């Protein structure tokens, strides 16, 4: 939400600049999961270091790779889909249930490529990310469209820093807004285990009342006077 | 994504030890009964939209319940949801009736599928009685003679209504 | 993994879509290819540990230098390594011939073959001669089709390492 | 094919990023965009949206 | 335009990678499976002009009202544009059958379909009829694979009408 | 969901999160204006239904004789009494997008997924396209002045969305 | 992510009052032996192969069935994602030791760390065992008297051992 | 905050690589001037009470227009939470002064300093006077790199008022 | 090219922001660091030549393999390049010194150095161990701070190998 | 980005031999005077705001023709990007003061500020004449001795001037 810089990418850059580019690229449009030397993309990094190509491209280049399908399309749910889409393409959670039927459609009809090309050729990516600047988790902030739910249901889908969205769990890859989003319900707010030691002397709930332990009554004017 | 054949291939892996005998000779009778389930799976394919019609008029004759108002297939939106989740639950057979493993129904198609359904407010019983009357229209198509060389193929009738079983019962 | 009956549906999944003609006939062609290819897997699977063998001790002839003291294949522990990592090889070609793909090689090898070997700093040359060798004897064994069959993944396997 | 654009963000694209803002970082108003014939229709009619003007589109 | 060909290149450019063992597999399975349509791309350039004349008529049978004036049938230049589309359809299945794949199909009938045929109110109906008559045409024109190959192409045709 | 004007208007300034300035307050005033009409449209249109009903069942059977052989469509007494039943819902859905003074209604219950099950039915969409003609001319009598205009504005683009 | 002068001066601003003086004292202290500090961060930094080579030797020979066909780091991927896990750890306590303060473990290498190897499988045991021996095995470095001033540096061995005892407890 | 510790550690952090020469040489350059910075923190908390009442009573001198009673100045609380603004802006001066980073000021000072005073109506020339009078009287309480880091902040805080 | 500069100026363009405390701190430091860096770089150039010459005979010590016939190191054209390499890493350690940053490093050897090393089959610890000797005179020849910044450059060199 | 470092670290490269004792000794006057360079960009960031608004107050007394209406500075929104413009500008400049190499305002900004001041209809003259007067206004407060230890720095001011005025032409 507030450390890490929003990396921004132009076509004329230095080394180090690329470098640290593609690793928060494929630290974010991968998941957390771990990428082999053997998935890296590097005709598609060639192009984008030539300029053929912006950083909006390279998302759907990537996005349209095999990396992308097996983690996240191949073994899940199409709800699990457009979860993760929404999270790492527009750096948010679906706000509604007529998200899901518009992309499940646009899957069935058009197919894939036609899905990751909405996410990316959106109106919504375009003004927060544009061509330039890799997409980040954008509804940890306010911004001008939120919705009350987009908080607590990205912050459902963000696992903390050292988690990941991985197929390889022993659960496999399983959808965990498909209900919440049917019934219009908010998100879930448990955070990791890591994190109980952190600033414990707060009281958020001061003006909160302790209850009595009896009910005051009076016997005489007429119980509640 | 599983076939028969990454499926002994992992289960193998499992243990550490290379594919005996008889694994080997069971993936080469799949292999040879290949053909047999390409025309099955064509004959799911190339009558998909007629399996879906048929299903679709038994259950809405059986079921009025649901295209009445206050049904859940009861607008154009909703009536086209119903005939998309047919048409794509019937597409999943079709790979995995290919693939010779279900491992891509329960993957894709299936896997919180209920969870879905529920949330929605779907009658789960009436996902189950479509994808029923889909196996009933498809067995109709898998077993015409007409088209292709006469021969047995009651293993492949089998496994096709045991993935339709399969989608049945994890459905509802 | 990725074998040929997988990228059919993964490719008519991804595209919303039944399976059409051309599905089916790649489908046909995997599983016409099957028979030399469970030929090829039955034949190394039989001579799986004069394969074993015969590749370690070529890579101690090709690399001497690698047994002397002090040296990565100095001692019986690393040379038990050194077998296992060639059945390792030879498990996962075989894998490879009977599943018709590359999937179990590039699932099982080849994801995270670079960082593992330049961590403990193995040389990927040893196993280019042990596949090597297991080339050349493959080539006396699977006369026909099984020879192409075979020499497909263990010429995969060692374009992987290189 | 593909299609490249030689888009110029002239005044009409000013005065939307003046009334929203930016939200990403300013940039330069002459780039090229390059695109497959699938995706011309709909990246110049978003290009019009946002009120940018095309220059040169060629074809390669 | 997606063949077997077509698919086998466009995965491997896709992933950065050499065409390896599934995708020639495929492509082999494309090769061995080109006679079959091949002939059958014989037979039916071969009867075009009995075929679509016979399809023309089943249409005006099943739909009798559409000959009557002041419908779509009524006139020489309606016959003629009712030839020239089931020539069409004919043609593309013909290319469909020598390419071993459903992208002539795809590329020159079923994209822009539904639009058009809406624009100029041509029923569905009418071509899937014709495309029905040319599958019993088929039937028996065509023996053994090739007879599969057409029924395969023409159905999916249909399956596109509807 | 629906898009109405209000709605339109408040998810306009919501996108750009601001108030709701004059402009959407005249927009807002121009509808609560056009109410007039479009009740008293749909008031004449839900109490004279059945006639409208029954006139455009009848006007299909005439503009495709062939419906009613045997084999068809239209063959069999429930086919066409629930055909009654589709031509109510499309009268209704309707009456519904006068009253909104949108057509949200229609785009929401007909409009989306009116092809594919048309399709997944065979049913011709001129079937309906001249049932909606039959019940754009007899409004013209039901109906007169602004009111009219409302209906056949709506009855139109049911129409251009089965045309 | 603080550093001890940030943590210093939220407990002020929570107190509402300037930093006292002894405060001021214990972080002229810390800044005072920063080069040490920096000197250890170094010999973290320049020896990590070094370090992640001699505990994953040391691992995988106390804990064969790591290794075995069915282990979690078993083929090469999981073998890949165990050494890339011993250099994000000691990443992070080369980050800690710098900073003087562990809340970059916690706020970011242990953020969900348990939840995920609870996920996916993998026996937290060993993962504490490894994050021991990386920590004997950066001992050695950090003592390493060569080429640096001979002094007392014991605070900054124990610091870095809380470091990599706190990573070891939060997994476990 | 972003000091140059934390910022050392988070851009490293952003890569993935550990802290390289570039970073530490950052880091010694904070911790030698620790001691100019804690210095002026040390004189600036022990002149606290002088430093905001003069500050005050500069900020009545140039605005004398805000004392009258009808405007935001009259009246005992409102010039309470005069100098306890002032309090605010120099406690942390005196925080990033101790962390060598203006990530104290930012957070806690910059980070909604134009919304917060367009709302209450507070004007920022009023907070720019207070903080040129204490630059002043730094100039005096100081000397040597220790008025340069007093000085620095407060100007970056002024910056951040106009 | 990334020194302690750049990665200032890189850092306040990003966020579109001035150079600030945090900033100049980091500068400070690099200006500081300066003098033994300075120094540092004239001691190795002037020892390049005896540093090299030991650098390739402690390869040719600690790998006698290579030497052999066949091998890389056979020939008087193989050694010749070893020594020119030697020489690519010291300079670019000089220059590494000079910029106070590993970006001369970075840029002109480590960015493709693993995918350069696997094409030609350049063994990686070839080269670590004739920067551990250049690493040992270092101790020799520099003492201070210059002896600290030189093998700080040398080991970011030898981490990026291995 | 380029600095004097890494610019001398190019030539050399570029001829592929050591850096030369002259070039050894004037990076470390460089060094040496760096103290002083960075006083001279800590004098061009605490008075940016003042800079810009003496320019500004400058230029458009000179120019009316801007602020009447119909002028390229006319309405709020126009105003607010000259103001950006100018400040962007001396945000660069300081960037090259601090650098001491003029690549950093010279690669990304100046190559396409030509056409995008041309396409949007901005007089060219009078925007050179705002870095002008943006230069003329920062002078004064580089010479500001107050504060600083008194010393000369004509090196700095030849450097910030030839920055400004390189600005100034490549916009012109
Ligand atoms: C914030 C910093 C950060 C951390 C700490 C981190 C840890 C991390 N380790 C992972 C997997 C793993 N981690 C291990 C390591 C364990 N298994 C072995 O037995 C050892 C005993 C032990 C290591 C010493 C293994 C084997 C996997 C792969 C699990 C699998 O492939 O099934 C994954 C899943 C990623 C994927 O597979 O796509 C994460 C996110 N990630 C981060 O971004
Ligand atoms: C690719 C794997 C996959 C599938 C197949 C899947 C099914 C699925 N069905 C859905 C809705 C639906 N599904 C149905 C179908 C049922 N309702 C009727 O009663 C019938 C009895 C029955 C069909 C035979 C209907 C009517 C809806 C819409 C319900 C609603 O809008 O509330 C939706 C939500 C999108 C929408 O509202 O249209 C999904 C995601 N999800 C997946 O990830
Ligand atoms: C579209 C509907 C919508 C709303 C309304 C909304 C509110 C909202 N308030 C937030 C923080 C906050 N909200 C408040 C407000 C509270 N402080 C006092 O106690 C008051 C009692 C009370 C306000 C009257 C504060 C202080 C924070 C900051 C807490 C923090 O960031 O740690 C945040 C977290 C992101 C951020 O800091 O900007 C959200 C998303 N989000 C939405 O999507
Ligand atoms: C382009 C896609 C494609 C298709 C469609 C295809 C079909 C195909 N079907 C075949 C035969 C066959 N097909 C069947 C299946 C039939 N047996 C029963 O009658 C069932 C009703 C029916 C199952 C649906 C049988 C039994 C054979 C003979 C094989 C044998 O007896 O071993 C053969 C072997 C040669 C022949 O006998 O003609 C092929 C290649 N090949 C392809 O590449
Ligand atoms: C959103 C409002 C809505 C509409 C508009 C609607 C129409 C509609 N008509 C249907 C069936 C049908 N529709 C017809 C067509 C009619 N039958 C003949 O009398 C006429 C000639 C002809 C109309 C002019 C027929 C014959 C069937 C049953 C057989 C079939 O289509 O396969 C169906 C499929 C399920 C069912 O049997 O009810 C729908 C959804 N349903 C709705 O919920
Ligand atoms: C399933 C896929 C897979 C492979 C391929 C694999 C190879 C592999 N071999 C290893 C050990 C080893 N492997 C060798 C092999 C050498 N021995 C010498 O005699 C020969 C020159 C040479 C073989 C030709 C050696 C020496 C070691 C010990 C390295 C060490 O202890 O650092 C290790 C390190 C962990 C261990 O097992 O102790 C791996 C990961 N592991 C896998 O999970
Ligand atoms: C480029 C980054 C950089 C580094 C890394 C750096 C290290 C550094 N080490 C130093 C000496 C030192 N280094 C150490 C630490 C060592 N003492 C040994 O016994 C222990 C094994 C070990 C840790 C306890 C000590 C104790 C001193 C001398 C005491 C002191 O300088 O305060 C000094 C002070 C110079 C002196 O007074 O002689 C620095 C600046 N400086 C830098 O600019
Ligand atoms: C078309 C949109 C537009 C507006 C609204 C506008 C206002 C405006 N007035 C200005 C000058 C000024 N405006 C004032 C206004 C003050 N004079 C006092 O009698 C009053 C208390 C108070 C007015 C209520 C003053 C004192 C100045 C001179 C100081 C300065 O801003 O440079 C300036 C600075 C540059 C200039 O001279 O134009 C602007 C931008 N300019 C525009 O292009
Ligand atoms: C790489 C750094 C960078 C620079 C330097 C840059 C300059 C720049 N100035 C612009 C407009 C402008 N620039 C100016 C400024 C000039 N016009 C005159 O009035 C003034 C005397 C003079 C200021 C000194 C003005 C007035 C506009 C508005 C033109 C318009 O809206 O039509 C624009 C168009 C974008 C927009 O208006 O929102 C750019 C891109 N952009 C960058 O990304
Ligand atoms: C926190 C950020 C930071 C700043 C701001 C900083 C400035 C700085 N200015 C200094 C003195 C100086 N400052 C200047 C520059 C001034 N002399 C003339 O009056 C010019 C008008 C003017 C230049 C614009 C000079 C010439 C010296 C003395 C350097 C010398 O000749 O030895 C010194 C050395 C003081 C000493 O050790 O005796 C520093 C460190 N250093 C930092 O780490």
């Amino acid at each position: 939400a507030t450390e890490n810089p929003k990396v921004t990418l132009r076509a004329p850059f230095t080394s180090e600049e690329f470098q640290g580019a593609l690793y928060a690229i494929y630290r974010h449009i991968f998941g957390n999961t771990y990428v082999m030397e053997s998935e890296r993309p590097t005709t598609a990094e060639s192009q984008l270091k030539d300029g053929r190509i912006t950083v909006r491209g390279f998302i759907r280049l990537l996005a349209k790779s095999e990396v992308y399908k097996s983690r996240f399309f191949q073994k899940t749910s199409q709800n699990r889909f457009i979860e993760l889409s929404h999270k790492l393409l527009l750096g948010r959670a679906p706000y509604d249930q007529a998200e899901i039927s518009y992309h499940l459609d646009l899957w069935n009809t058009q197919g894939y490529d036609a899905e990751i090309d909405s996410y990316v050729d959106s109106e919504e990516y375009l003004d927060f990310f544009g061509e330039d600047t890799v997409p980040f988790l954008r509804d940890f902030k306010y911004q001008t469209g939120q919705q009350g739910v987009g908080y607590s249901r990205l912050l459902n889908l963000y696992d903390g820093y050292a988690g990941s969205d991985t197929d390889r769990a022993q659960s496999g890859q399983k959808a965990r807004l498909n209900g919440t989003i049917a019934q219009a319900e908010p998100g879930s707010i448990e955070r990791p285990s890591a994190l109980q030691d952190t600033w414990k002397f707060a009281n958020p709930n001061y003006r909160n009342a302790k209850p009595p332990m009896v009910k005051a009554l009076a016997l005489e004017p007429v119980d509640l006077l | 994504m599983n076939d028969v054949f990454t499926r002994a291939i992992a289960q193998a892996d499992l243990k550490g030890s290379f594919l005996l005998e008889s694994d080997l000779d069971k993936l080469a009778s799949f292999a040879k009964e290949g053909v047999k389930r390409l025309d099955a799976v064509a004959a799911l394919t190339n009558n998909a939209p007629a399996i879906i019609s048929d299903a679709a008029h038994k259950l809405f004759a059986e079921q009025q319940e649901l295209i009445q108002p206050g049904g859940n297939a009861y607008p154009h939106r909703r009536m086209a949801a119903c005939l998309r989740d047919m048409e794509i639950i019937l597409r999943y057979v079709s790979y995995a009736l290919l693939a010779g493993d279900a491992s891509v129904l329960d993957d894709r198609c299936l896997n919180g599928l209920r969870e879905t359904y529920n949330a929605l407010g779907t009658p789960t019983q009436s996902v189950a009685r479509a994808v029923q009357l889909m196996k009933d229209a498809a067995m109709v198509h898998l077993k015409s003679t007409a088209n292709v060389t006469v021969g047995d193929c009651s293993s492949l009738y089998s496994e096709a209504a045991t993935y339709f079983d399969k989608a049945a019962a994890s459905i509802a | 993994s990725r074998t040929v009956i997988t990228e059919v549906i993964a490719t008519a999944d991804s595209q919303g879509r039944f399976l059409n003609s051309t599905e089916l006939q790649a489908a046909f062609g995997r599983f016409e290819r099957a028979v030399p290819a469970i030929e090829a897997a039955r034949a190394l699977t039989k001579n799986q540990d004069a394969l074993v063998k015969g590749a370690v001790q070529a890579v101690f002839k090709k690399f001497p230098y690698v047994t002397q003291p002090g040296e990565k294949g100095y001692g019986d522990s690393n040379q038990a390594k050194c077998a296992r990592d060639i059945g390792y090889y030879l498990r996962f070609i075989t894998y490879s011939l009977v599943a018709s793909g590359t999937g179990p090689l590039d699932d099982y090898v080849i994801a995270g073959l670079r960082e593992v070997n330049r961590a403990f700093n193995l040389n990927p040359l040893w196993y280019i001669e042990a596949l090597n060798y297991i080339k050349g004897e493959t080539g006396k064994l699977l006369s026909g089709q099984s020879k192409t069959e075979a020499l497909l993944y263990i010429d995969h396997a060692i374009n992987a390492l290189s | 094919r593909i299609y490249k654009i030689t888009v110029s963000e002239a005044g009409a694209y000013a005065t939307n990023k003046h009334r929203t803002g930016y939200r990403a970082p300013i940039r330069q108003s002459n780039y090229t965009l390059t695109v497959p014939y699938d995706r011309f229709l709909p990246e110049m009619i978003r290009l019009h949206q946002s009120g940018a003007k095309i220059v040169n589109v060629t074809s390669v």
